[PDB]
């Protein structure tokens, strides 16, 4: 019966480990998507920049 | 009589020991 729990605490770890991995595999690629919008964003301020030098146009 | 063998068939031990070697497969796992 020891050897039955043992297995299992392993087995059960291993389950949290991948349910970890998976999870942390998401976040990036969310966050992937949130860095590439971010960098639109700072393009557009840099625009908002140049837009507000062309003192004609402004 | 040999009675004595009895109590000495209790050990027997090894067949225990090499069981929990065995069992030693979930260590490595």
């Amino acid at each position: 019966g020891n050897f039955k729990s043992k297995l299992k605490k392993a087995m059960l770890s291993q389950q949290i480990t991948k349910s970890t991995i998976a999870n942390k595999m998401r976040l990036k690629v969310l966050s992937a998507r949130e860095q590439s919008l971010d960098g639109i964003f700072e393009e557009t301020k840099e625009k908002l920049s140049g837009i507000a030098n062309n003192r004609d146009e402004y | 009589q040999d009675k004595l063998k009895q109590a000495k068939t209790d050990a027997a031990k090894e067949i225990d020991s090499y069981k929990i070697q065995k069992d030693k497969e979930l260590k490595e796992f």
